[PDB]
RNA sequence: UUUUU
RNA sequence: UUUUUU
């Protein structure tokens, strides 16, 4: 056959990814891992929802001899649902290598759970956030000293961030200094590629410095001036207008997110929330009926602006603006999943609103026509 | 869904007595914009036209 | 045909008006007679214009004197004394120096001795308690009376509290006069007491009963428990179309009830009783007259006499305590010929005894309510 | 807005 | 019961 044979892979991962219908790579996939399967250091950037996941999935499966008791992989990302994605991921394609063992650890949920896993049955490969990784080392139940991997996705977020930038760098400190290093990320500002390139030895660079390749053109993205009272009564009309699998509704609060998700469920839209101060468990029950399809509408903060992949997704809602043109980017992403269509409306509500959209319209060499009366249902899906 | 097919008969008939019986016509179309929503969606148990149940 | 009656031409001017193209069948008996000042014992068909025939027959021998009321006409309810009243002033529209006035309980009685006093009718109507309460004070002077008319008159006599008060108000007034009583049912037994107030009558009877009912009234009936009544009743006003209903209860808590009922399921629905203060009973009678509403739940208060031209439909929601009770109630609707439609329910077996007495009794037939009817079968 | 407590 | 000055 063609395609994924190009890399030589093993035949366990190879089975793994005939299971899981893809057909071809993409591009940043045929370009990033033969590479990355070699053991160098990689710092990626790539189209939004092209298929990075896998890339460092594959090749750290591909490189991963299992060592009984011993973490040999060490991910991390800036939200536990993205870490808890990551990790099932890792079991999807790891599906015939049955002595391979993935574990994902966050905050939220009791640490001796993690330490018992931890004393009991250690895993080879462990998915987590920054501060219960941290703990963990410091608890010494962690034992970081056998890494031989060591991957950061949405790294530009996890290191704009100096409070979780100096934790990742603690991080960092425990592990072996010979070891692979890679960092994935959809938006890459000049400014952090330093920061990333001080954790590398001679890394491989995927960049796409000139943006006008970032955006998305399989999306149809429209806007609609609206006071703040206007928004909600907005909102209630497209979700009756518009036909849809699933929804997000982006705000820029946990006020908001909040509110928002009552007063839609008032107003008979089985809408939930998902935001930071529900009890971990419940949002992690909420995060997979939307990913099951147990639920239409989803109303979040930036928290799930990131790297969360939804198959049934059509429309991004901006119902507050994003803060820069990153945070944007990223949420309108969340539908068109791998360049399928989608659709993503965008609140401009005071000057600042229209002072983003103005940039992000320029940045990246895109139109945003005020939204139409009437939208082709082909258009969008 | 037995509440909702229900629920469709509660409205299919306050929307037949409100047209019979010369209702506003804010009222005629109130009732049509929750008809079509909650077949698009089912009925939520939290929402204010669990009012009625 | 109203031509040939000798009337005042103001008076016939009258009846052109309201659109009259031909009298009918007790207009053509009784009038001529009436004329002519002769004591009269009427019953005749319901809805058939018996109203007509002493209104117009009293004002035509009417001749007015300023200070003295004339003409005296009592009935049982006090809706229907003020529906009698626009009935008097519609005849009186040409006949300018004639003046009505109505008197019945649950308004203030220095009102109605303030118009006494103040500017005093010639015809009088009123309802037997403050007819008698104005007498008895001395503000109502009956001495100058020379027509005394009685209608729904079986009804007014039955009641004996009602015959008492009645025959305390006729030996007040002059033995020279015209009596004259009106009702669509005079049973055997009530006819000598009607008798008793006149002297050589002319005496209409419907004595072959079968010619009382509204051949053009579709008449069915629904057995029913009492806990199925509600929601018969809200799909039956849901399927069938209609300008106005009226729907008849036993009592006035049920009448209450069921129209709050109704409201709640948005039936625009209104309710006239007793116990109701008499402005909003008035002002609730008016609108339901006037078109303003489409549903009214009533006891017997509205199950004779009343006239609403668009009551296409009359429901039993309760059974009508007898015969007599039914063949009124049900001829609120489809007046003066007209088509309409009677459903009944039926609760326990006295009240099949009852609608079975009904039918033998008129040789009507009233089968079961089918699943669907046509809509100009009753409109 | 997110990241052990 | 319903209705009839209070
Ligand atoms: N070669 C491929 N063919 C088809 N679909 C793919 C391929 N690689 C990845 N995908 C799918 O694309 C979706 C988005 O991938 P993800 O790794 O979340 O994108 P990114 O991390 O680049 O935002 C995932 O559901 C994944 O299964
Ligand atoms: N000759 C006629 N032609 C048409 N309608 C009439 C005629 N006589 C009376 N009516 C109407 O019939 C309706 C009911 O009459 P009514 O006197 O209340 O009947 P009854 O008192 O005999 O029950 C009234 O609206 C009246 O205007
Ligand atoms: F850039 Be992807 F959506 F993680
Ligand atoms: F007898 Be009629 F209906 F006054
Ligand atoms: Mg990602
Ligand atoms: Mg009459």
């Amino acid at each position: 056959s063609s395609g994924f044979r190009d890399f030589l892979l093993k035949p366990e991962l190879l089975r793994a990814i005939v299971d899981c219908g893809f057909e071809h790579p993409s591009e940043v996939q045929h370009e990033c891992i033969p590479q990355a399967i070699l053991g160098m250091d990689v710092l990626c950037q790539a189209k939004s929802g092209m298929g990075k996941t896998a890339v460092f999935v594959l090749a750290t499966l591909q490189q991963l001899e299992p060592v009984t008791g011993q973490v040999s992989v060490l991910v991390m990302c800036h939200t536990r649902e993205l870490a808890f994605q990551i990790s099932k991921e890792y079991e999807r394609f790891s599906k015939y290598m049955p002595n391979v063992k993935v574990a994902v650890f966050f905050g939220g949920l009791s640490i001796k759970k993690d330490e018992e896993v931890l004393k009991k049955n250690c895993p080879h490969i462990v998915v987590g956030t920054p501060g219960r990784i941290l703990a963990l080392a410091r608890n010494k139940s962690l034992n970081l000293k056998h890494i031989k991997h060591f991957i950061l996705d949405e790294c530009d977020k996890m290191l704009e961030q100096l409070d979780m930038r100096r934790d990742v760098q603690e991080i960092f400190r425990m592990t072996p200094h010979e070891k692979q290093v890679m960092m994935f990320s959809a938006t890459l500002s000049k400014e952090i590629r330093p920061v990333c390139r001080k954790f590398m030895q001679d890394p491989m660079e995927i960049f796409v410095d000139d943006e006008t390749k970032l955006t998305l053109h399989g999306l149809q993205q429209y806007y609609v001036k609206l006071k703040d009272n206007e928004k909600n009564r907005k909102l209630f009309d497209l979700l009756d207008v518009l036909e849809f699998n699933q929804v997000v509704i982006f705000v820029k609060s946990v006020q908001r997110c909040i509110a928002l998700a009552q007063l839609l469920v008032e107003q008979n839209f089985p809408a939930i929330a998902i935001h930071r101060g529900m009890p971990q468990e419940e949002r992690l029950s909420r995060y997979q009926q939307f990913k099951d399809f147990q639920r239409r509408i989803l109303v979040a903060t930036n928290l799930f602006g990131r790297g969360m992949d939804i198959e049934r997704v059509n429309i991004a809602f901006n119902y507050d603006m994003p803060e820069d043109s990153d945070t944007y980017l990223h949420r309108v992403a969340r539908a068109g999943r791998f360049g399928t269509k989608g659709l993503a409306i965008t609140f401009v509500s005071d000057e600042n609103d229209a002072k983003i959209l103005n940039d992000v319209q320029d940045r990246f060499e895109v139109n945003i026509s005020e939204l139409p009366d009437e939208i082709d249902i082909s258009s969008y899906i | 869904e037995e509440i909702k097919a229900k629920a469709l008969d509660l409205l299919n008939k306050k929307l037949h007595r409100a047209n019979k019986f010369g209702q506003d016509q804010a009222d005629i179309d109130s009732l049509q914009r929750q008809i079509n929503r909650v077949e698009k969606f089912g009925v939520d148990l939290n929402s204010k036209l669990a009012e009625e149940l």
